[PDB]
């Protein structure tokens, strides 16, 4: 026998075995997740523990099969993600002591406390103490001083920690085949062996940079908006011609902009659609939510729930001595099972979770018929896209309207338009640079091009210029500004948010191409258009087993990752703010500091 | 008026496994294949050869009844010319089958919170399964080259595996009984069919 045939026997084993192993573990963790108590607690860790054993062993056993005489291009797959030798790789010193690193990391991070000057007693964390005063709190100075307190108490212990965590993970990169720990982490959308559909980890950056210069111009156009706003605002704290301050950017970090609406609304005579109250006066509870939910995907041709879902999973708080972490997920718990844990309350905000939760349950329930290791999303930036496509096509007016949640006597005036487009600029468009801007600087803190004591004074060149933020306080290299934000202290790839942002676009351009819809794109409604349904399900269906690019052409027809979609959704917005901001200067200069 | 229990076959505490399936054969009998619909909505009730709309009247000279427990998914690998792990290494049905099949679920019974690790099949296997053959030994399956030498290592592999039933798990995954009727004409008195 070849080697190819013992290959798909201990893929067959290994399926059956990580199939039952990883159910209990799933079982367990959602035991914990609905009931925290200590035995659920070592339960979980027990559970984990065995799944991580057996993983290990299953990998080492597997290593022991070369890749190259493997053909079919599917079991190769499997083993490539069944290898994965990791940071076993390196000594066991130099693993325990990563181990220990990032426990620490997360440790510092989870329990920072920053605390108020002459009382060392009002100490306050992130939540909900100071995401509190700088997503309400519009006061210059309570914002300067939060800023300064964290950037200065929480980056200085983690900067030696951060330092060491870089090195060991470029030696971890060097070790496992790769340049850097940036490779590594861009090798997720790396696609071999396929004719027309190759992808390399060089072409990432090219598209990430390509896409970004296109959509340069109307966040300039927004930045110098948002700008003139804040001046009305703050006369007295922005030049004409200098970068926004770091801590008037909405929240804690600049990462989103959505803070400033009621700031930045330019017609606050028209209020927008909230319809919670119509939900209050027919009584609306949570499971009514998930049925209309249910009905809105069975209309686009997807099929029913289990029966299982609405048996087991858990719609409601639970109030009383049952304490669970209220967090909205999906479990997809594997052998049929699939579950929701969300604390539904009756709010607009909810009634759309509820959608994207459940897209998100429809994707887990596409790809349940792939092997073990082939059940995810084709990269990292679909299964979230296709979760956020249904949350988007269910907040129209016209979808609102037609399930009697909104009186059939509103009628639609452009000035409506004109704010929704706003509120969601200040949400999608204003993320695109801060995250190209992080990705770009790690990536080159982990190639080497930047120095190591020119970390902090390369970090504020690019703010000035990609971003266009000034800080308010000048930092050495005492400070780790970075380390502030929860995703790279807890050591996750942040490019994931970008490709996403310009998938949903290019979904649902598509889908609406399917369903005939006429005028606006933003004004789009997928329901009630099979069709559309068996287009998304083509795609949904294939799960990891093939590359990421042939999935995207199976929907938009392009093998690449395209923004036309995305500009083309902002397009009455852009002609809005062009004129809006034809009587103001249209850019930045990196010179001027609030600071002087 | 002698009746023959299919009590004894449909209504038995336990059934078997897969690759053991329990044959009985049943003869002398009043056959009443009338009342057989006093089970939980027995989801799948086919007959291939022989026509189930009151065809009871004919007279055969045996009849087998082969029981078994397996999953939701794999039901539809019970019937002439299917390809699958049960109708290639643990109960394989000739392609010119005459007879029926009854499945039902038995969630109900045959799942625990713990798992129900009693249920067996089969996972490798050397060659296919001629029909109605039945297959027991658990020597080990050799992958590779090497001898196993009777023990489990690289590319030797235990050839039974366990279903391991469980109550929250999902439709396809839930256990169900089958029992598959399976009629001769020889030549003899044949002495089985009852009013
Ligand atoms: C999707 O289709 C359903 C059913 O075809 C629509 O529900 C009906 O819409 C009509 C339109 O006025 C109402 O008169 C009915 O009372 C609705 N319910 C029924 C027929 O049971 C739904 O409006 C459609 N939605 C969209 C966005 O096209
Ligand atoms: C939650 O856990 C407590 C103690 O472990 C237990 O008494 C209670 O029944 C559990 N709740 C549910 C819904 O299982
Ligand atoms: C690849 O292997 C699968 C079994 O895992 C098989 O169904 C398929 O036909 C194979 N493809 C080719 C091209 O041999
Ligand atoms: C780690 O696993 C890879 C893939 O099997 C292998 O090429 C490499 O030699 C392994 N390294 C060590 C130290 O075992
Ligand atoms: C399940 O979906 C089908 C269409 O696929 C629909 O006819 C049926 O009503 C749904 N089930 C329920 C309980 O509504
Ligand atoms: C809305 O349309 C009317 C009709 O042409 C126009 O006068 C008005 O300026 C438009 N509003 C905006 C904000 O463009
Ligand atoms: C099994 O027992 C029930 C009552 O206990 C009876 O109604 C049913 O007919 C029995 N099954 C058969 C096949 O006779
Ligand atoms: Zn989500």
């Amino acid at each position: 026998s070849t080697i190819e045939e013992q290959a798909k026997t201990f893929l067959d084993k290994f399926n059956h075995e990580a199939e039952d192993l990883f159910y209990q573990s799933s079982l367990a963790s959602w035991n914990y997740n609905t009931n925290i108590t200590e035995e659920n607690v070592q339960n979980m860790n027990n559970a984990g523990d065995k799944w991580s054993a057996f993983l290990k062993e299953q990998s080492t056993l597997a290593q022991m099969y070369p890749l190259q005489e493997i053909q079919n291009l599917t079991v190769k797959l499997q083993l490539q993600a069944l290898q994965q030798n990791g940071s076993s790789v390196l000594s066991e010193d130099k693993s325990k002591r990563l181990n220990t690193i990032l426990n620490t990391m997360s440790t510092i991070y989870s329990t920072g406390k920053v605390c108020n000057p002459d009382n060392p007693q009002e100490c306050l964390l992130l939540e909900p103490g100071l995401n509190e005063i700088m997503a309400n709190s519009l006061d210059y100075n309570e914002r300067l001083w939060a800023w300064e307190s964290w950037r200065s108490e929480v980056g200085k212990q983690l900067r030696p920690l951060y330092e060491e965590y870089v090195v060991l993970k470029n030696e971890m990169a060097r070790a496992n085949h790769y340049e850097d720990y940036g490779d590594y982490w861009r090798g997720d959308y790396e696609v071999n062996g396929v004719d027309g559909y190759d992808y390399s980890r060089g072409q990432l950056i090219e598209d990430v940079e390509h896409t970004f210069e296109e959509i340069k111009p109307l966040y300039e156009h927004l930045h110098a908006y948002v700008r003139a706003k804040l001046m009305n605002a703050y006369p007295s704290y922005i030049s004409p011609i200098g970068c926004l301050p770091a801590h008037l950017l909405g929240d804690m970090w600049g990462r989103f902009w959505t803070n400033l609406y009621s700031l930045t609304v330019p017609f606050g005579q028209k209020p927008n659609i909230d319809v919670t109250d119509a939900m209050v006066d027919q009584a609306w509870d949570a499971q009514r939510i998930f049925k209309e939910a249910e009905k809105f995907f069975v209309s686009v041709g997807l099929p029913n729930m289990t029966q299982g879902f609405w048996e087991n999973s858990m719609l409601t708080d639970p109030g009383n001595v049952q304490k669970a972490v209220c967090h909205p997920t999906a479990w997809d718990l594997g052998k049929g099972d699939f579950r929701i844990l969300m604390c539904t309350k009756v709010t607009m905000d909810d009634f759309l979770t509820a959608h994207h939760e459940m897209g998100h349950i429809q994707y887990d329930m596409a790809y349940a018929a792939q092997p073990f290791l082939l059940r995810n999303g084709a990269n990292e930036g679909f299964h979230e896209a296709v979760g956020e496509i249904m949350s988007l096509s269910a907040a129209t007016p016209k979808h609102l309207k037609s399930i009697g949640l909104l009186s059939p006597d509103f009628q639609e005036d452009n000035e409506t338009e004109i704010n929704f487009l706003l509120k969601q600029a200040l949400t999608i468009v204003g993320t695109l640079p801060f995250t190209y801007m992080l990705e770009k600087w790690r990536w080159m803190v982990f190639k080497g091009e930047i120095p190591k004591d020119q970390w902090m004074k390369k970090w504020w060149e690019m703010k000035r210029e990609i971003v266009g933020v000034v800080e308010p306080v000048p930092h050495d290299e005492t400070y780790c500004d970075p380390a502030s934000l929860f995703h790279v202290s807890n050591d996750y790839s942040f490019i994931r948010y970008y490709t996403r942002t310009l998938y949903q676009f290019q979904f649902q351009e598509a889908l609406c191409q399917a369903a005939k819809h006429e005028g606006p794109l933003h004004k789009c409604d997928i329901s009630n258009s099979t069709e559309a349904g068996q287009k998304l399900f083509n795609m949904l269906r294939l799960g990891k087993s093939e590359p990421w690019t042939l999935a995207l052409e199976n929907v938009v027809g392009a093998k690449n990752m395209n923004v036309r979609p995305l500009l083309n959704y902002f397009e009455p917005l852009f002609t809005w703010l062009k004129d809006q901001n034809k009587n103001s200067f249209v850019g930045w200069s990196t010179d001027w500091s609030p600071y002087a | 008026t002698n009746l023959c229990p299919f009590d004894e076959v449909f209504n038995a505490t336990r059934f078997a496994s897969v690759y053991a399936w329990n044959r009985k054969r049943i003869s002398n009998c009043v056959a009443d294949y009338s009342v057989l619909y006093n089970l939980a909505p027995f989801f799948t009730f086919k007959c291939y050869g022989v026509s189930p709309t009151k065809l009871n009247d004919l007279c055969f000279t045996n009849v087998y009844a082969d029981s078994f427990v397996i999953r939701g998914d794999e039901v539809r690998q019970i019937a002439p010319g299917q390809t699958g792990n049960i109708a290639d290494y643990n109960y394989k049905l000739p392609d010119d089958f005459t007879g029926c099949v009854i499945a039902w679920n038995s969630n109900k019974l045959d799942s625990k919170v713990s798992g129900n690790y009693n249920y067996l099949y089969r996972l490798f296997r050397k060659s296919n399964l001629k029909p109605f053959e039945r297959d027991i030994s658990t020597e080990i399956y050799q992958a590779g080259n090497k001898p196993c030498n009777g023990v489990a290592g690289f590319n030797c592999y235990f050839p039974l595996r366990s279903y391991s039933f469980r109550p929250t798990y999902g439709v396809g995954h839930q256990p169900y009984r089958v029992v598959v009727l399976s009629f001769e004409l020889l030549h003899a008195p044949a002495t089985v069919c009852g009013p």
